[PDB]
RNA sequence: CAUGCUUGAGGUUCUAACUCUGGUCCGUAAUCCGGAUCGAGGACAGUGUAUGGUGGGCAGUUUGACUGGGGCGGUCUCCU
RNA sequence: CUUGUCGGGUAAGUUCCGACCUGCACGAAUGGCGUAACGAUGGCGGCGCUGUCUCCACCCGAGACUCAGUGAAAUUGAAA
RNA sequence: GAAAGACCAAGGGUUCCUGCGCAACGUUAAUCGACGCAGGGUUAGUCGGUUCCUAAGGCGAGGCUGAAAAGCGUAGUCGAUGGGAAACAGGUUAAUAUUCCUGUACUUCUGGUUACUGCGAUGGAGGGACGGAGAAGGCUAGGCCAGCUUGGCGUUGGUUGUCCAAGUUUAAGGUGGUAGGCUGAAAUCUUAGGUAAAUCCGGGGUUUCAAGGCCGAGAGCUGAUGACGAGUCGUCUAGAUGACGAAGUGGUUGAUGCCAUGCUUCCAAGAAAAGCUUCUAAGCUUCAGGUAACCAGGAACCGUACCCCAAACCGACACAGGUGGUCGGGUAGAGAAUACCAAGGCGCUUGAGAGAACUCGGGUGAAGGAACUAGGCAAAAUGGCACCGUAACUUCGGGAGAAGGUGCGCCGGCUAGGGUGAAGGAUUUACUCCGUAAGCUCUGGCUGGUCGAAGAUACCAGGCCGCUGCGACUGUUUAUUAAAAACACAGCACUCUGCAAACACGAAAGUGGACGUAUAGGGUGUGACGCCUGCCCGGUGCCGGAAGGUUAAUUGAUGG
RNA sequence: AAAAUG
RNA sequence: GCGGGGUGGAGCAGCCUGGUAGCUCGUCGGGCUCAUAACCCGAAGGUCGUCGGUUCAAAUCCGGCCCCCGCAACCA
RNA sequence: UUACCACGGAGUGAUUCAUGACUGGGGUGAAGUCGUAACAAGGUAGCCGUAGGGGAACCUGCGGCUGGAUC
């Protein structure tokens, strides 16, 4: 549930907060994490490759399994957990035979549930099974693209797909960013979409709450100087006297980037 | 009010030493053009 | 006008070249790398070479003289 | 142009506050118009307080002054 | 005197102590010295390293890539600022001491003998193993007071006494399992799991019980008839020497230190690996190995002097500078602020005069009170606690300590409590429950008296108010003339990107983005919040279209 | 289909 | 200092390239209407800012003058 | 000498009158200017609520009413 804070200081007036009740508050299971180190956005050259990356707050990384490999093996939803490296919530599920495991937490998956896998799984939220014998029309979240691989597509939070179509050895699903896209029959997918729908409506509130997620300011090219951008220079404030562009001279206005001509036979339509 | 040279014995050892010249072919030339001039010191 | 002999252009398909930052077996005690085998793509992508376009992202430079200081303006060759 | 004109404040106000519209040459995400809280931010006005001032006077320490010891510097064509 | 004292780390390297010196060094002299000469001085099973384990990161057999040099990276092995065994009190030198000596401990290893025995990993499980803030307790160091012992009887009124001075100390360890924290326990059958196996862990079933199991400061008892202790006696040259050596106790207060890696709570979701416990695999199997008791021995190597908030380190100097962590007493005080002191340390390496102008740092000022000036710059002023009271406006939090006002010292009378705590009582008969007079300590209330010019009496300790521009706010910035209206920001919008993602660093392999997946990632502009954001696609960009016109390498008909 | 006023 | 203009009552073509002044509104006269407007038909209306010059011929070329409108007037 | 207390002072609010540059509409007045919104089916049937636009009456969208003409 969202919940507003009083004005109490000029940093809590502009808060508002994503609080859900029903996440655990223990401890992670420990046999399934790991460490893992920040990078500040540098590569192993040590240069910047990404920009405006730096600090936060340490976190574990939390062995997620994303292929769901263990078909016929009833399991139980054990409970719901906090992900700090996810925007989803995360469900740690005891199979019939120990062999606790986490999961990408479906939309409404509390603390039973059965969640089987396989061929002939029920059509229930959060069972898994491959796209041939899910029913058409239906909405789907985390589709694999490769057999074996794992899956790739709709994992951030509230994400989900839809099959609108299925011939041959192919299915037609339509994203959520809006494109037509054929996948492999043979991958496979999960029912229902994905928890904390509501991790869109919140509010930062302050510049602090931005570097508690190891974001760092972005300067805007207007306010430097010619050698450092493009877009610099000028007596008094200026409008980038140019087209507008990226720091390396890349117009980013409306120019397309997208140069593959490898998959392009499986983008039916385009999101635009 | 703080000065450049705040020194240190490992950081000197593991930047100028005799192992950290030897380790590349660019300081095997540091010490070279050093025993050629006649220098005594010839590593920090 | 079917034909027989060739080549130009396009579409469809197949696998056997190539590709895999997909699975499992071995080297092996090893999320590297090789080999074997499944799976997908497939003569496409990709790289070499030749070529048209774009390209201040980057570079080497040029941007005249007279002048009651320089700039602005005017003048710069020939005839009475 | 310009200290535009009118009103307020002051004995007297090229600054300040409220208006007018004749906008040399405002204007709507190089955002327009307001806004509580905040600011070692710009302008103006009050109460208290005062050596800021009329106009300076006395007093207390450290130099300056004299004695003993050590002992520089910039500069310099030559100097009756 | 929260250092200008004491101690660690880095850094320095003989500056440490003694004997002999004054040429030079020391901003003066020097008999002195961190200066010259010559000797001396640093003692470890437990302290710090090394050996064991790893983080960021480095190197990197083969490998992939690259004109050459070389780049990246697998197995691996280096890398603390972190993890992981164990010692304290007293005495002693001119110079060392948790090291030497005395006394009392603790950890670990080797070789034997006996007795019983399934041993075995690099592999599996457990454990190690951890965030911010807050709060209620328990305890300890430390501090005070009383009593006790020893000495004193005060150059000036009184001081044989509810008088004055000093001391009233004692560790590690062992025993103890307390305040308190966490957890259900045992037996039996079985198994889509832990890459193979497992009696270990995980999962499932049945039976029984309300009691076990692990942590945990601290008190007390002992260590300790011992050490220490004012001082006294004997011996010697004013100081050394040996012996003896009094009291050594109770009550209150109480930490930012320990229980505590605990408990509650909140998002920003809070290291690894080994040492350790246990299970089996390959191998032995009557050797090996393991488990207990006893006996005898061992713990190697390196650093230990001195400075260490500085005259010894970084600044050319014996330089108003800079330098990480620990301790930190008394009286006032909320306080680690401030003032006066203790322990301890120092008076800062030129002086002596005299008392001009002028300069620097201050004190007081008649009448006026910003008339000064670019400008109230500077100075003056306010300043604490309790109580009363307080405007526009507002995003309902605020503005607000708005503004303004009253009381405050000391000495008595009466009076209401809290905490600790003998005797007593109870049964859990003992590290226990309830509760107590005296004493000690901490909060008040109403009622007088009294001194001064003035009682928050010194140090310390907000000046306030009314209109406006800008930026919403906290924050960042030109080290060394600009701290702002500039940058950032939460919020908004456009646009690209379907994952081997766009994008960026790399002749490349590869890496970041990201062990993320359109509620995500990059770029761009604006900049909380409220009301809004109007017209133009002619120019230049971007997006889409494919008909026609032009159009490169290439090909080579024809002609000469 | 156009059709204002006095 | 440089550049562009002055044409019926009003606002705009004609000036390039010398020989022919045009468009809309307005004005006048007659129509339709009970009357005005709107609408229809027919006419008038600018020797081209002024002077001077070349030319057979100047709105048109070349000069001065009087009127306007734009830029520029900078470094100390 | 203390207690009560009038005058008089200090700070800060509330309320009510007069006035104020400049501004918003209202009413009245004459042979003023622009159009013609309503009254007939007023020549696009009018009114009500609401939103946007425009010199002005007013126009347009959504819903409602008949207090609408012809058959
Ligand atoms: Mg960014
Ligand atoms: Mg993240
Ligand atoms: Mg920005
Ligand atoms: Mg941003
Ligand atoms: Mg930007
Ligand atoms: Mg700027
Ligand atoms: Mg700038
Ligand atoms: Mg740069
Ligand atoms: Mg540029
Ligand atoms: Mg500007
Ligand atoms: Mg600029
Ligand atoms: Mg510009
Ligand atoms: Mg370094
Ligand atoms: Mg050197
Ligand atoms: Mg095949
Ligand atoms: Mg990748
Ligand atoms: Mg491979
Ligand atoms: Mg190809
Ligand atoms: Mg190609
Ligand atoms: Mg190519
Ligand atoms: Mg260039
Ligand atoms: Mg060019
Ligand atoms: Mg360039
Ligand atoms: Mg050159
Ligand atoms: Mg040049
Ligand atoms: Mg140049
Ligand atoms: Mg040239
Ligand atoms: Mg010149
Ligand atoms: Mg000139
Ligand atoms: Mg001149
Ligand atoms: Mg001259
Ligand atoms: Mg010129
Ligand atoms: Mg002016
Ligand atoms: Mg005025
Ligand atoms: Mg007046
Ligand atoms: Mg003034
Ligand atoms: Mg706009
Ligand atoms: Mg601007
Ligand atoms: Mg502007
Ligand atoms: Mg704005
Ligand atoms: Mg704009
Ligand atoms: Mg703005
Ligand atoms: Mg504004
Ligand atoms: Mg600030
Ligand atoms: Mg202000
Ligand atoms: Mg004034
Ligand atoms: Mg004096
Ligand atoms: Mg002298
Ligand atoms: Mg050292
Ligand atoms: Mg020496
Ligand atoms: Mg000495
Ligand atoms: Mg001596
Ligand atoms: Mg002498
Ligand atoms: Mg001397
Ligand atoms: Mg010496
Ligand atoms: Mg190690
Ligand atoms: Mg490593
Ligand atoms: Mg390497
Ligand atoms: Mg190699
Ligand atoms: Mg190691
Ligand atoms: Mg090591
Ligand atoms: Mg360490
Ligand atoms: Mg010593
Ligand atoms: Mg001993
Ligand atoms: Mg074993
Ligand atoms: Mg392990
Ligand atoms: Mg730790
Ligand atoms: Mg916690
Ligand atoms: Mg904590
Ligand atoms: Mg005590
Ligand atoms: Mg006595
Ligand atoms: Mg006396
Ligand atoms: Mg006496
Ligand atoms: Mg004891
Ligand atoms: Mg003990
Ligand atoms: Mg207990
Ligand atoms: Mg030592
Ligand atoms: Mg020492
Ligand atoms: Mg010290
Ligand atoms: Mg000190
Ligand atoms: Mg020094
Ligand atoms: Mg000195
Ligand atoms: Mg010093
Ligand atoms: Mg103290
Ligand atoms: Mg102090
Ligand atoms: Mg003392
Ligand atoms: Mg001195
Ligand atoms: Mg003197
Ligand atoms: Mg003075
Ligand atoms: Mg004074
Ligand atoms: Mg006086
Ligand atoms: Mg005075
Ligand atoms: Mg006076
Ligand atoms: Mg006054
Ligand atoms: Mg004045
Ligand atoms: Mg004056
Ligand atoms: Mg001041
Ligand atoms: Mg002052
Ligand atoms: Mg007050
Ligand atoms: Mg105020
Ligand atoms: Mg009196
Ligand atoms: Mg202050
Ligand atoms: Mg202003
Ligand atoms: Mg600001
Ligand atoms: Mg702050
Ligand atoms: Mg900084
Ligand atoms: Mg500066
Ligand atoms: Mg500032
Ligand atoms: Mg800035
Ligand atoms: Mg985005
Ligand atoms: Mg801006
Ligand atoms: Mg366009
Ligand atoms: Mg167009
Ligand atoms: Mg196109
Ligand atoms: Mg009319
Ligand atoms: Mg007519
Ligand atoms: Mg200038
Ligand atoms: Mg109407
Ligand atoms: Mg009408
Ligand atoms: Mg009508
Ligand atoms: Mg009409
Ligand atoms: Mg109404
Ligand atoms: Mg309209
Ligand atoms: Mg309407
Ligand atoms: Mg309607
Ligand atoms: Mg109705």
């Amino acid at each position: 549930a969202i919940v507003k804070c009083k004005p109490t200081s000029a940093g809590r007036r502009f808060v508002v907060k994503v609080v859900n009740q029903e996440l655990h508050k223990g401890a992670p299971y420990a046999p399934l994490l790991e460490k893992k180190s920040k990078s500040g956005g540098r590569n192993n050259n040590g240069r910047i490759t990404t920009r405006h990356i730096g600090g936060g707050h340490k976190q574990h990384y939390r062995l997620v399994d994303f292929r769901r490999n263990k078909d016929g093996i009833p399991a139980i939803v054990e409970r719901v957990e906090y992900d700090p490296n996810r925007t989803a919530h995360i469900a740690l599920l005891k199979y019939a035979d120990g062999e606790r495991r986490y999961i990408i937490a479906p939309k409404g998956v509390a603390a039973g549930d059965q969640l089987i896998s396989g061929i002939g799984a029920p059509i229930k939220a959060g069972n898994s099974m491959p796209l041939r014998n899910i029913p058409v029309g239906s909405t789907v979240h985390g589709i694999e693209l490769k057999p074996g691989k794992g899956a790739q597509i709709a994992r951030s939070a509230g994400a989900s797909a839809q099959l609108v179509a299925r011939e041959g050895a192919y299915v037609t699903l339509r994203l959520r960013s809006g494109e037509m896209r054929k996948v492999l029959a043979e991958c496979r997918a999960t029912l229902g979409e994905v928890s904390n729908s509501e991790h869109s409506l919140r509010s930062l509130g302050k510049a602090g709450a931005t570097r508690w997620r190891g974001v760092r300011p972005t300067v805007r090219g207007v306010a430097m100087n010619p050698v450092d951008h493009p877009h610099g220079g000028g007596e008094g404030r200026t409008s980038a006297g140019r087209h507008p562009v990226s720091p390396w001279g890349l117009q980013t206005k409306g120019k397309k980037t997208r140069s593959n001509k490898r998959t392009d036979n499986m983008i039916v339509r385009r999101r635009k | 009010m703080k000065r450049t040279f705040q020194p240190s014995t490992l950081k000197r050892a593991r930047v100028h030493g005799f192992r950290a010249r030897m380790a590349t072919k660019n300081g095997r030339q540091v010490l070279s053009r050093r025993r050629a001039k006649g220098r005594k010191r010839l590593t920090v």
